[PDB]
């Protein structure tokens, strides 16, 4: 398998992030990933695997990222990085995409209301949080951070999260629309 | 539900206290009894409303007779026949007539008297009037009628320059220019109103609807929207209706919205809508449910009563959808606490620990067949709505009050409950629980007990089989993998998942013994045709497995036989005409 | 296909939750206090996969019992005629007019500008749930993963069902 894998990849001289049709890179990522899991021990506390975060990997994937609207797959790539659930991941996943993509600042993935709704199942679903600093940071961080006139797509999508989880802030989240 | 009957039976009944010739207080109560539930029933088109007024007026109930008129203009907008059967009844009236008479008028004209053929009501009001020393009064409402829009206004305007012979030309200019803008307007909608007394009889076919000639009418209204264009709006809605098409009332949710109308004249439309519009149809509904929800904004205790009861009624009209329930819980943890998150790390642990009691022991009622109407949720959770309730029990004890044994516990307990054993969120928040805590094992357990035992839907297997293959592969290893498969049975994370996608009673059985019993089975009975089995005659020792060159040692046994009679016999039970047209 | 046995408790969105992935359909209805449905695909295929693919498969905690059945307005046709007992002639489906080289039976669009190379392996022609779509063979299968994971946070809060 791993050595499929080595040919599938140099098919596409060792670009598969940027072919067009998204099911190669995907079908090829995540059984990459089930392979380096067993490569490589896991650098993370509580044991945790790192599957999609890895130097290799992780390249990989920004490097898909940073095409934008050019490429197809975007928000399920991304839905996959919410899926840590720890104290070590939920900070690095935080600090090396969800941050550097909003101090690029690219336009794409701040109208889009997946981005934002999966930066705050990110945070929300942290085992090392409680509830009030987790209430607290996605309301007075996350959620200023969004631009007003981009609140029309990111609205609906992020009311979904917020109609759900938090009933109690649902009327701060209408004020700042 | 048969509108015939009831009108034989009202006509019979009716014929009964006439033909009777007395009062015939059986007849009489039998009589009333039948309109009332015709009433309750029926929406009560203006002429058997005409017929019941004027049986109830020739039993002489003057108290009686006041209630029925609200209730005939209960349901109707348009009805001038109704106002005027009240100011012609109420014109005869006892100590409050004064100011009772013009309090029916003056809502009357509220109401009707933005209408086409409303001329009759200001007639009669200024009749009323005239009829006293109140020409004050007249004037007032001779002035009011000249800078509406009305078919006969012309007329109005010369009988009101000629009685008018005292006080006539007190103001000229605004009474002149209002009746000549009148005259314009009249000029201008005298082609929607042609259009429409040129389409409007009963032939039973859109004729009768005016569908064309209503939807332009409403576009030129709504378009062309100055004044008292929102009575308009209304006046022509409500008309358009009196011929139950719901894309007319969603046309004027966004014409009251556009027009930027106050929030108690537009709630009001969607109360009355909702009880006229027949059940079943069901879109403006949830738009009225999100509308509450979006006025809510201005805080009012008004929009969180209007939520709560109309709640009340769509999940008793409609028991199985389950959204009327998130959304009521949701409004239920919002308006009743509201912690804002400016207060005490104490005292909003103690908002969330408190809803968490009310709704264990409103499930715990709910379940023993237990009802305290003290709390509202125990009139709204239902059998098949019981389930997102536990599941926000599930999902507040373990995501806001970081308590995972009591939330496990809380699995274990309510796993075996045969309401919720099978449901779509109970299962996805399992799946979501057990995806958090990273543990393979209950997660491996739950995807391979999901067709036999567990009984969810096709598209949701697909679905927690496909992600949970991802989330496998991508936080799992080989280590764990190889580990992971007892090879009793044959199972793997990987694999299984894609044998197992459009199967749920797919098992993974390795069996020689398969081979013996077969023949017997159904797939074999029906093979190129699916539903109908036949018998098929096959030979019993058949030699097509054997080569030819392992032949010629032995010679050939003859062939035994067996189904060889059955060759015509072909049955089928069948289950669509005997429990459906049969019934 | 008839669908027999229900409970009664269930909807119709439900039920095409069940269906839905057997094929793309064009659904018919689920009569009220009846207490049996039935669903129609495109192609027979599709219908035979229900039919085997679901056979006693409890939906609300009850066995559920298929079989083969007509439409609604063949039923009505049925319905008058077993009050009068006169004839009960049947007519059949209407077919395909079979050519046709760009449809793969037994095949969902899973969600909704196409210039394709329209080679075979590719699916060609499709259906929408009444519009024939051109499929991307790119585009479908990140849509159709799109949907699934929404599908799973709108599930697990109690929005879709």
């Amino acid at each position: 398998l791993r050595n499929l894998l080595e040919k599938i990849e140099s098919s596409y001289s060792d670009n598969v992030e940027n072919v067009d049709d998204f099911e190669i890179f995907w079908d090829y990522l995540q059984f990459k990933t089930f392979c380096q899991n067993s490569l490589y021990s896991s650098r993370y506390s509580d044991s945790q695997s790192n599957g999609l975060l890895n130097k290799e990997l992780f390249d990989k994937v920004w490097k898909r990222l940073s095409c934008k609207e050019k490429k197809s797959g975007q928000e399920i790539l991304l839905n996959n990085l919410v899926q840590f659930y720890s104290k070590d991941t939920v900070e690095f996943v935080e600090k090396n995409i969800f941050q550097k993509i909003i101090e690029f600042g690219w336009e794409y993935y701040l109208q889009n209301g997946m981005f934002w709704n999966c930066y705050c199942r990110l945070i929300y679903f942290d085992t090392s949080r409680s509830y009030l600093d987790k209430r607290q940071y996605i309301v007075r961080k996350i959620w200023p951070q969004i631009d007003k006139k981009f609140a029309q797509s990111v609205l609906p999508s992020l009311t979904e999260f917020c109609e759900s989880y938090f009933p109690e802030e649902m009327d701060t989240l209408e004020e700042m629309f | 539900a048969l509108r015939g009957l009831d009108t034989q039976f009202l006509q019979d009944n009716t014929a009964l206290v006439q033909a009777y010739r007395g009062l015939d207080w059986s007849d009489i109560s039998s009589l009333t009894q039948m309109v009332d539930v015709i009433e309750q029933t029926v929406v009560k088109y203006g002429n058997p409303n005409d017929s019941i007024k004027l049986a109830l007026e020739t039993i002489l109930w003057q108290i009686l007779r006041k209630y029925p008129l609200l209730f005939g203009f209960w349901k109707r907008f348009a009805t001038i026949e109704y106002q005027l059967f009240g100011l012609k009844k109420s014109i005869a009236v006892l100590a409050t007539s004064v100011k009772w008479f013009p309090t029916s008028l003056e809502l009357w004209c509220d109401y009707l008297n933005v209408l086409c053929v409303n001329n009759p009501n200001e007639t009669d009001f200024i009749r009323n009037n005239f009829e006293i020393a109140k020409d004050l009064i007249g004037k007032q409402f001779l002035s009011h009628p000249f800078w509406d829009k009305f078919i006969e206004f012309e007329v109005g305007q010369k009988n009101w320059h000629n009685v008018q012979r005292i006080y006539e030309y007190i103001i000229e200019v605004p009474l002149h220019q209002y009746a000549r803008f009148f005259t314009s307007y009249k000029k201008f909608l005298n082609e929607k109103n042609l259009k429409t007394t040129r389409n409007i009889d009963i032939v039973l076919r859109k004729t009768q609807t005016t569908v064309n000639e209503i939807w332009q009418f409403e576009s030129k209204i709504k378009q062309p929207f100055f004044n008292l264009g929102q009575v308009l709006n209304d006046d022509l809605e409500n008309w358009s209706r009196y011929l139950y098409h719901e894309n007319t009332w969603m046309m004027y949710i966004k014409w009251l919205t556009k027009k930027n109308i106050s929030d108690e004249v537009v709630v009001d439309i969607y109360q009355k809508a909702n009880t006229f519009l027949p059940l079943d149809f069901k879109t403006l509904r949830y738009d009225f449910l999100r509308f509450l929800k979006r006025k809510y904004r201005s805080n009012n205790t008004l929009f969180n009563n209007i939520f709560n009861e109309t709640v009340s009624r769509y999940l008793k009209i409609w028991p199985n959808d389950i959204l009327l329930m998130t959304e009521y819980l949701c409004m239920l943890k919002r308006h009743s606490f509201k912690n804002s998150l400016d207060q005490s790390p104490k005292e909003i642990l103690e908002k969330q620990t408190s809803f968490t009691k009310i709704l264990e022991t409103s499930i715990t009622n709910y379940i023993n067949n237990q009802i305290d109407a003290k709390v509202h949720l125990q009139t709204l959770i239902n059998d098949k709505n019981l389930s997102i309730v536990v599941v926000e029990l599930i999902k507040t004890t373990w995501l806001v009050l970081k308590n995972n044994m009591q939330t496990r516990k809380y699995f274990n307990l309510y796993q075996k409950n045969i309401l919720i054993k099978n449901s779509v969120p109970f299962w996805l928040t399992y799946y979501k629980f057990e995806k958090s805590n990273v543990n393979f094992t209950k997660l491996n357990k739950f995807i391979r007990e999901l067709g036999v035992e567990i009984y969810l839907p096709t598209t949701v297997m697909n679905d927690i089989l496909t992600d949970y293959k991802t989330f496998y592969l991508t936080h799992s290893n080989i280590v764990t993998y190889e580990s992971s498969i007892i090879d009793s049975n044959t199972f793997d994370p990987i694999l299984y998942p894609e044998l197992k996608m459009s199967n749920p009673k797919y098992d993974p059985v390795l069996n020689t013994t398969a081979n013996v019993d077969w023949h017997k089975k159904t797939e074999w009975k029906e093979a190129g045709h699916i539903g109908i089995t036949t018998e098929r005659p096959q030979i019993s020792n058949s030699i097509i497995e054997c080569n030819s060159g392992t032949l010629i040692q032995k010679p050939i046994s003859l062939p035994n036989f067996r189904n060889l009679e059955k060759i015509n016999q072909v049955k089928i039970n069948d289950l669509y005409t005997e429990e459906f047209l049969k019934e | 296909v008839f669908i027999g046995g229900l409970s009664s408790l269930v909807t119709e969105d439900e039920l095409r939750a069940y269906f839905q992935p057997f094929g793309t359909i064009v659904y018919v209805k689920i009569p009220v206090g009846k207490c049996c449905g039935f669903v129609q695909y495109v192609d027979r295929l599709s219908a035979e996969a229900a039919i085997a693919g679901m056979q006693g498969f409890p939906i609300a905690n009850s066995r559920v019992r298929l079989s083969w059945g007509r439409s609604a307005k063949q039923t009505a046709l049925l319905q008058q005629a077993m009050l009068s007992n006169s004839l009960q002639v049947q007519q059949q489906q209407p077919g395909l007019q079979q050519p046709n080289y760009g449809y793969i039976p037994s095949s969902t669009c899973e969600a909704p500008n196409v210039s394709s190379t329209m080679l075979p392996g590719c699916q060609i022609l499709n259906y929408s749930n009444g519009q024939q779509v051109i499929m991307q063979g790119s585009e479908a299968v990140v849509n159709s993963t799109n949907a699934m994971l929404n599908r799973l946070e709108q599930g697990s809060n109690g929005f879709m069902f």
